[PDB]
């Protein structure tokens, strides 16, 4: 039930919601990562 | 026939209304002079008839219009009963040391939260 | 905790809480993105990535694979170094240092190499 | 005061003002909406061309 | 189409369906607060624009087009974004200050080199004067505001509590504010600056009270989306849990079947 | 077991598990060669279990009194309680404590579900005094369960809705317990005393785990007399309802 | 393209192309709505849903079942009408002009009585 | 020859298939990214093929220089066909001796690596 919506479970298996959270979510890191 | 507004809260929209012009202090009758003028960060007064109830201002604009009304705005406003001392002075003392800081504006910010603070304290 | 010591024990308790409230938010941020996550909750995100990461090791046997040779980490160097990162010593440093390496100080090698 | 020579605006001048004030409130009446009014995590980007130079704040 | 696939699917859907659901009833409490707000940002609008209205003012242009950088919210930020390149197409030389990721993404698709500014991280928290008086700052210094004849801010107007048109309101500057037919039946100070202070005091409560409405206008549309992204899902779930039965009935009979053709033999 | 039930006496029995009890069955007369049902158990698998467990019972004073409890246990697979053997013992038994995975990396130890989970039976077999507190536990806890997702926007909270999460998230840690450490009933109530009337809600979360501790050796110490009145009474008193918050406001002065 | 040349080919490519895209965008629209696509999604949409109508076609032996007379459009004019669409020289049409006809000419026939 | 040239082609793409996601996520920032996103697009043309057209590991190491050091983030995707065509009608017209050193030696050494690098900068333009 917990990250059923949006961790990656294998490829093949893919939501468009689980390919957007890792979207908007690798977005997130990078921004932060770069500023610091 | 008073309309005092601020952003978040709307005081009014009474007697006589007193408020700190550009220009001198002013006070305002039943029937002003249609004037609009800047207000300085200072005192407005209002007494309903007897009673009195008095709020220190951020400063905004004063308008008098044709039909004997009067609309404040101002940013902040609050009565002085809601300060506290020490804060003023940890505030004041800060943007004294900050005047002449270094280059910038953050120089001259800090000339004006002086005066204003300054104007503060000598209300109580 | 009465086989591997109170420690080790709240090292991987913590690490697995961790992880498993990651779950829970990458559902919010697949829905609502990123602007209903609280700044501990943003933090949770970025130490998970992290440890999650962390878990990577190159393995010897593995070395056509990877190209990067394989490192053997010694237990007390494990619990260590993910104490170290549940305490918060390392969330200046980037992920990337936690990926495919050893010990904690093979991160700090990492990120000062990419630094360059 | 001198604002004038300074870079500020009428407005910004009020701000500074209006800062000041609800600062000095009694801290206890210093609410969650008041101190909101205080912070903002706005940036602005200037655009020439469609790239642009630095982000910058308030 | 298989039982897992199906299970998956499903718990994915009944999530979406909760989290939905949350936010929807979320955005009913912010929209509350940003009534009263909004309400307050309309009385500085009735008395800070009533000297406009016996002034009676009348107006290279400044376009500053305001919505903000979250989705979820509808056509929000596609609806002003064709209401303004509606407006471009009658002026199509005029600067373009942006005022949230999402407008700047519409109109640097279509009007790219027009934007000359982009204002970033507004939308999250209720709108306050220090944001606008910053943001008319930034707009007089960099943008030279006071050297534009007319000047036009793009807004969202909750014309009601479900539903949303883009306004639009002009800013007239100093030299503007003097030529206005009925502009001297005040007694005013020449000698003060009052011309120039009453137009970058106007510039800051204009664009506060734009974006008071704005960001109420995002709630609604946003609890509006909400509740129906939860109705589809529940949608979807009811399809899937139909979907879930069908194949579960097959798996047994299926499974049951290979046995019995290895027991018959 | 039957011995001590059939003799006045007092057994629990612990079937662990019947799963692969139910596979052990099927091995058998799938080899004997008769006919396979549903998943290739037999006809009558059913009543492997159901038999079974009736024989678990609470005789009549006629009969001696005896008693045999049963705790069977079931093995599911992919949390499917909705699956087959399952989905017999379910109907069989008078209720059921179910565990998640799900619980047990979030902290949750023992992993219960209390949404899931339920005796059918309920208070008639509880402690008085524990049936006096946890009463309005259930009741504190499913309303927390409804208002959970609204813990992700703790910006947006109106009064009574940040009351309930602030108690749900005390009383879910209140249940944690570590392996090996079954406390007594006496232990038990004040500890469900001091969360469900508010004493909780001022301390900070991590913190919870500590007091549990600290109160209960305190307890033991100075107010030993209230356990002890607890523990031989079952019941609660006017006075020891008015003693125990005497002393529960006590200690949250520290 | 060996056999039906170059061109044709790659009509049939950038349709399909097309027509996946959109498929793989069914759950997002369904749930969340139109509005959170990207705008070059958004077109991809518009254009895959008129290619979608452009496909159907009303047959002869179904005059009963449509009241439609039947169309016979020539593989030439397939790939010609197909390709213009592609190239977005009909992106001001609506739909429903798409909708059961039969070459390009009655799409642009259709929308003018459709304009009327 | 080909594992030297195709170094991190496989997580390259998966670099490039990680910032695909990117796009339909409607931002447009990460122009550090932009390298990488533009580069992947172009990488995958080039790993296109016709049936019935197999290549020589000469051929093949060149085309895989040139994409992976990104000679190609400046050319149009609809051009990616004709420039492989053409960049080894090329080779062979002007550096035949390079292809062979390839063919023969199955290495490129520290020499050819710059010797190929500079036959490709050089026919960039045109």
């Amino acid at each position: 039930s917990e990250g059923s919506t949006g961790t990656p479970r294998g490829s093949g298996s893919e939501d468009s919601f689980v390919k957007r959270a890792r979207a908007t979510e690798d977005f997130f890191v990078r921004q932060r990562e770069k500023e610091q | 026939k008073l309309q005092f507004a601020l952003p978040h809260e709307t005081l009014y929209s009474v007697t006589q209304v007193n408020l700190p012009a550009k220009s001198g202090r002013i006070g305002v009758l039943a029937n002003h002079v249609p004037t609009v003028e800047q207000l300085l960060p200072g005192v407005v007064e209002v007494m309903e008839g007897s009673n009195s109830k008095k709020f220190f201002i951020s400063g905004g604009f004063a308008t008098v219009q044709p039909d004997s009304q009067l609309c404040v705005t101002a940013i902040e406003a609050f009565p002085l009963e809601s300060f506290s001392q020490e804060n003023i002075k940890n505030l004041l003392a800060e943007a004294k040391k900050n005047v002449s800081s270094s280059d910038a504006r953050e120089a001259a910010e800090a000339a004006i939260q002086v005066e204003v603070l300054e104007n503060l304290q000598s209300v109580l | 905790a009465a086989v591997v010591g109170q420690e080790h024990y709240d090292v991987a308790s913590k690490v697995q809480e961790t992880l498993q409230t990651y779950k829970s938010l990458q559902d919010i941020i697949a829905i609502l993105g990123m602007d209903e996550l609280s700044e501990q909750d943003k933090l949770t995100v970025e130490r998970a990535r992290k440890i999650q990461r962390f878990l990577s090791q190159p393995f010897a046997v593995a070395e056509v694979f990877t190209g990067i040779p394989g490192k053997l980490v010694r237990l007390k160097d494990t619990v260590a170094s993910f104490k170290a990162v549940l305490e918060g010593k390392y969330d200046n440093i980037p992920e990337h240092a936690f990926y495919m390496v050893g010990g904690i100080e093979d991160v700090v090698a990492k990120a000062e190499k990419l630094a360059a | 005061s001198a604002w004038r020579k300074a870079g500020i605006s009428y407005a910004a001048y009020l701000n500074v003002a209006a800062q000041a004030i609800r600062s000095s409130l009694k801290t206890e009446l210093q609410t969650a909406s008041v101190l909101n009014r205080s912070q903002t995590d706005a940036f602005y980007t200037q655009y020439k061309n469609a790239s642009e130079p630095t982000p910058i704040t308030k | 189409a298989t039982l897992k696939e199906v299970e998956m699917r499903l718990k994915s859907i009944k999530n979406i369906e909760k989290i939905t659901k949350t936010m929807k009833i979320v955005a009913s409490t912010r929209l509350s607060k940003a009534e009263k707000a909004k309400i307050s940002a309309k009385k500085m609008d009735e008395a800070e624009q009533l000297f406009y209205k016996n002034a009676e003012t009348k107006n290279k242009e400044l376009i500053v087009a305001i919505t903000s950088d979250k989705g979820l919210c509808g056509s929000i930020h596609s609806q002003l974004a064709k209401a303004v390149r509606r407006h471009l197409n009658d002026q199509p030389n005029a600067d373009i200050v942006t005022i949230g990721d999402k407008i700047k993404m519409q109109l640097l698709r279509t009007h790219p080199n027009n934007i000359k500014l982009s204002i970033n991280g507004i939308g999250k928290d209720a709108p306050t004067f220090q944001e606008s008086a910053l943001i008319a700052d930034k707009l007089l210094s960099v943008m030279k505001a006071g050297t534009y004849p007319k000047i036009s801010i793009f807004y969202n107007d909750p014309v009601s509590s479900l539903s949303f048109e883009p306004s639009e309101k002009p800013i007239f500057n100093a030299k503007t504010i003097e030529q206005s037919p009925s502009f001297g039946k005040f007694e005013i100070d020449t000698d003060a600056n009052v011309p120039r202070d009453l137009f970058e005091y106007t510039l800051a409560n204009q664009m506060l009270t734009a974006m008071a409405q704005g960001y109420a206008a995002e709630i609604s549309a946003r609890r509006n989306a909400m509740d129906n992204a939860s109705k589809n899902a529940g949608d979807m779930i009811n399809r899937y849990s139909i979907l879930y039965n069908r194949t579960r009935q097959a798996v047994i009979t299926n499974e049951l079947v290979d046995i019995i053709t290895g027991a018959s033999s | 077991g039957e011995w001590f039930r059939d003799n006045g006496k007092h057994a629990l029995i612990v079937y662990d598990d019947l799963s692969k009890q139910a596979v052990a069955y099927r091995q058998l007369s799938l080899l004997l060669r008769r006919p396979p049902g549903r998943e290739a158990y037999p006809g009558d698998v059913f009543y492997l279990h159901s038999r079974l467990l009736e024989r678990a019972a609470k005789l009549s004073e006629k009969e001696g009194s005896g008693s045999l409890t049963a705790l069977p246990v079931i093995e599911t697979q992919g949390g499917d309680v909705s699956a087959y053997i399952p989905t017999n013992v379910i109907s069989i038994t008078d209720g059921q404590i179910f565990l998640e995975a799900e619980l047990f990396y979030k902290g949750i130890r023992p992993a219960i579900n209390v949404g899931l989970s339920v005796s059918r039976v309920g208070s008639a077999a509880q402690v008085k005094a524990l049936k006096q507190v946890a009463g309005s536990l259930k009741l504190f806890l499913a309303q927390y369960r409804e208002v959970a997702a609204f813990a992700q926007f703790g910006s947006d909270l109106d009064a009574s809705t940040k009351q309930t999460l602030v108690r749900g998230e005390r009383l879910t840690q209140l249940l944690k317990q570590n392996q090996y450490s079954p406390l007594a009933t006496e232990e038990q109530v004040p500890l469900i005393y001091a969360g469900v009337n508010g004493h909780l809600d001022g301390i900070e979360l991590s913190r919870i785990g500590e007091f549990e501790s600290s109160f209960l050796s305190y307890l033991k110490s100075n107010h030993n007399e209230l356990l002890t009145e607890i523990r031989e009474k079952g019941e609660l008193s006017k006075e020891l309802l008015a003693s125990l918050k005497s002393a529960t406001e006590s200690f949250v002065a520290t």
